[PDB]
């Protein structure tokens, strides 16, 4: 429209800031979605902190006094994550950040990012058994500082 | 009672280090006992107050890293990828052992550096050779968020009132205060 659109900015939890172009009119949720646009986030996953509280999605920004130039924290709705360990049988011990919802896929991905074997050469062993590409970490009860090993095939 | 408690221990120590102070969380029957990421407590820091490394392809870089932070620093240290798991971890100069310490519990940590600055097998561990590093989701990056007096706080006050409440409850009373929640007892040290 002819009153033009003003600049606010999303701070987020590394340090940055992001820029957005809006409306005072604009609801909560219309920022989520150009949020998603910019930074790759699905507006479910953000939660908008502004002056203290979380906003809500159906609340105008003019509602809130949000302002031109104002600052929004855009912070993450919180995923488990762990640390686990991955002894191969030269006796390195690899340590993976994880989710107990990681496929044992995705696990091997990761043993991929810091050992370079591609996940076809890897087999991993927990309690004496062979895991599985399509089960999760939670599906062998794998949890916090839990100790996989890793054999070659 | 409290198998999840990472989040304290760290706290803990972080506090024990730069305020010379023992903490206690004193909870009660029907807490959360989940595994805490720290990240929401440290929104309102200082943008000073937080660095992104993207130096753990290769072990010099890293080094390099490492030697240029003040050894009677302490850091909240997170591990992991942008879009990704993400680990939090206290990062603190223990001049008994001549290196810099990742510590995560008291189940586990490592000393990351030797005596002459070099990483350590376990600190060799941090580098991620084989993929990228970087700002963008999926990459690789350390986070560094300096564990001042405030972000002290604000980490004890998120997590107290997460386990206690939620979250949501957490975000909000970070927001309001800066001192430690009452129910946090503290007990002098020496440091
Ligand atoms: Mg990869
Ligand atoms: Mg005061």
């Amino acid at each position: 429209g002819p009153l033009g659109s003003m600049q606010i900015f999303v701070k987020t939890l590394t340090g940055k800031t992001i820029t957005l172009e809006v409306e005072p009119s604009d609801t909560i949720e219309n920022v989520k979605a150009k949020i998603q646009d910019k930074e790759g986030i699905p507006p479910d996953q953000q939660r908008l902190i502004f002056a203290g509280k979380q906003l809500e999605d159906g609340r105008t920004l003019s509602d809130y006094n949000i302002q031109k130039e104002s600052t929004l924290h855009l912070v993450l709705r919180l995923r488990s994550s762990m640390q686990i360990f991955v002894k191969t049988l030269t006796g390195k011990t690899i340590t993976l950040e994880v989710e107990p919802s990681d496929t044992i896929e995705n696990v091997k991905a990761k043993i991929q990012d810091k050992e370079g074997i591609p996940p076809d050469q890897q087999r991993l062993i927990f309690a004496g058994k062979q895991l599985e590409d399509g089960r999760t970490l939670s599906d062998y009860n794998i949890q916090k500082e839990s100790t996989l090993h890793l054999v070659l095939r | 009672f409290l198998n999840q408690n990472c989040a304290e221990m760290m706290i803990k120590k972080a506090a024990q280090l730069i305020l010379g102070s023992d903490l206690d969380f004193e909870y009660t029957r029907g807490i959360q006992d989940i595994q805490v990421d720290l990240g929401p407590a440290f929104m309102f820091s200082p943008d000073e107050e937080k660095t992104l490394w993207v130096s753990g392809k290769n072990q010099e870089t890293l080094e390099k890293d490492l030697a240029t932070l003040n050894k009677s620093s302490v850091y909240f240290f997170r591990t992991g990828t942008q879009g990704g798991a993400g680990h939090w971890q206290v990062l603190y100069y223990e001049a008994a052992k001549s290196g810099w310490v990742s510590y995560s519990s008291q189940s586990n940590h490592f000393q990351v550096t030797d005596s002459n600055g070099k990483l350590t097998a376990s600190g060799k561990g941090l580098l991620v050779p084989h993929a990228n590093w970087g700002k963008e989701n999926g990459n690789y990056a350390f986070l560094l968020v300096n564990a001042s007096a405030e972000n002290i706080i604000h980490a004890a006050n998120f997590v107290y009132i997460l386990r206690t409440q939620n979250e949501v409850a957490a975000i909000e009373y970070c927001a309001l205060n800066h001192e430690f929640h009452p129910e946090i007892k503290r007990t002098a040290r020496a440091k």
